[PDB]
């Protein structure tokens, strides 16, 4: 999955 | 609330003792508790809050995530019934992480946003309610799902909006905006192309505005440009 | 309890979701629940039971060391003070584990250990016994922490007396019995050479008995004789 | 810390 901050 | 009676700033220093010992959920009830004293967040405030709360809602979107792939190929063909249960069990961990979702849109409503004046402050708090929509939304499969989509779309673009006008290209919260806003774009509004241009551009853009900063800023604005960049990777 | 509508293959097949969610207080809960059914437990709900806990208490132990280590620092001549906020922290998190621990020996008591006749279940159950004292032994500091210390060395005891009459020494429930009482020693009754030499008899006892197994009894057993191993290259 | 299981 991808990347959030 | 249960923490009506402890002091701000104890709940603050408690915050950061959870962090220390990783007990989010702890961590959480106490930004809670310090948001609800009704004084505006701090920048190191925000953070907390911000953490907490991703913490706990990233543990329960991992769960529900096995549980949904559990339940999904419990109805593929050739697999034996095995009752309600997955089901229930997977209902069960959606409900909370729903109803954590509900509580941090309602500390952004009641009343985080309406009382942030500074483009920091008000971009970060706009990012964090298109990022709970969001996590509704992964859920959602019912009358209310587009509605839940655009609430998070219109939260985004807000922020979105007032970043491009506020905040230079290399500011981590515009970033980290942009970095989420385009991982909605390709998750749940089926839009790659919105997302792989709006990483590409946020890169290239903040990419240009490094020469402006300390090196402790280009420490902080690179990091986040990695992640753009490592979407980026993933998606072409 | 909440637990009292559902059915107990159900609470059963829920835990092992939970398992797979790493949701272990949930997988705890849905155990509880289980065994106040009131039948017996088999093998596999026997090791349920023990995972669901071993993960939540192991959690709430991590987390009060890294509290108290604050607190002690705290207490270091020159820290500067900054009120109640550590202990009382500290304290929650005690009394939560605290309340694990008197959960876990209450369905012990109630009445797990009295339905136990099987060599293979009632050390089972002793030991855990023994453990969860052990647990409350680590943050006990009143009139009661000789008492629970003697209350962990009992329930030790009954169980080695028993692993050694009833089952061989390759047993992993024998091996793992000796493990957790040779810690008991060392690091609860201040007994670091009772410590050493259990471990160190209950390794060479082990080894002998290998030839007996076959080859996945031989792997079971190996893991947690290079645990007793593991313990001993530490103590001396 | 010692290992237990
Ligand atoms: C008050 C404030 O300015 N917060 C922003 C701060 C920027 C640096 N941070 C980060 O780079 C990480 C740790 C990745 N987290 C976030 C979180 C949210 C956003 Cl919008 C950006 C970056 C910490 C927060
Ligand atoms: C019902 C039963 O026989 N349980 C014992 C079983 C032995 C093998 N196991 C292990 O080796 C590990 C995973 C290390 N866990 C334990 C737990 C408790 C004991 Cl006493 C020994 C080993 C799983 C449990
Ligand atoms: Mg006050
Ligand atoms: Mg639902
Ligand atoms: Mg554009
Ligand atoms: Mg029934
Ligand atoms: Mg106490
Ligand atoms: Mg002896």
């Amino acid at each position: 999955f991808p990347a959030t901050v | 609330g249960a923490m009506g009676s402890m002091e701000r700033a104890s709940l603050i220093q408690k915050a950061k003792l959870a962090e220390q010992a990783e007990r989010y959920e702890d961590m959480a009830a106490f930004m809670k508790g310090a948001v609800e004293k009704g004084e505006e967040l701090s920048c190191e405030e925000r953070n907390l809050l911000s953490v907490a709360y991703k913490n706990v809602v990233g543990g329960q979107r991992a769960a529900w995530r096995v549980l949904s792939s559990i339940e999904q190929k419990s109805n593929e063909e050739g697999s034996e019934e095995k009752g309600p249960e997955v089901r229930e069990y997977r209902e069960k961990v959606e409900t909370e992480l729903q109803g954590v979702c509900d509580t941090v849109l309602g500390l952004l409503d009641s009343h985080l946003i309406k009382e942030a004046g500074d483009a920091e402050s008000r971009v970060f708090y706009l990012k964090m309610k298109g990022d709970y929509y969001r996590y509704l939304a992964e859920v959602a499969t019912g009358d209310d799902k587009k509605r839940i989509i655009d609430s998070a779309r219109s939260a985004y673009q807000e922020a979105m909006d007032i970043s491009k006008k506020e905040m230079p290209p290399t500011n981590p919260i515009r970033l980290g905006l942009a970095l989420n806003f385009s991982v909605f774009h390709y998750e749940i509004a089926n839009s790659p192309e919105e997302a792989i241009s709006l990483a590409k551009t946020t890169f290239d853009e903040a990419m240009a505005d490094l020469h402006t900063l300390s090196e402790d800023s280009y420490k902080d604005s690179t990091l986040i440009m990695q992640l753009l960049r490592d979407n980026l990777t993933l998606w072409t």
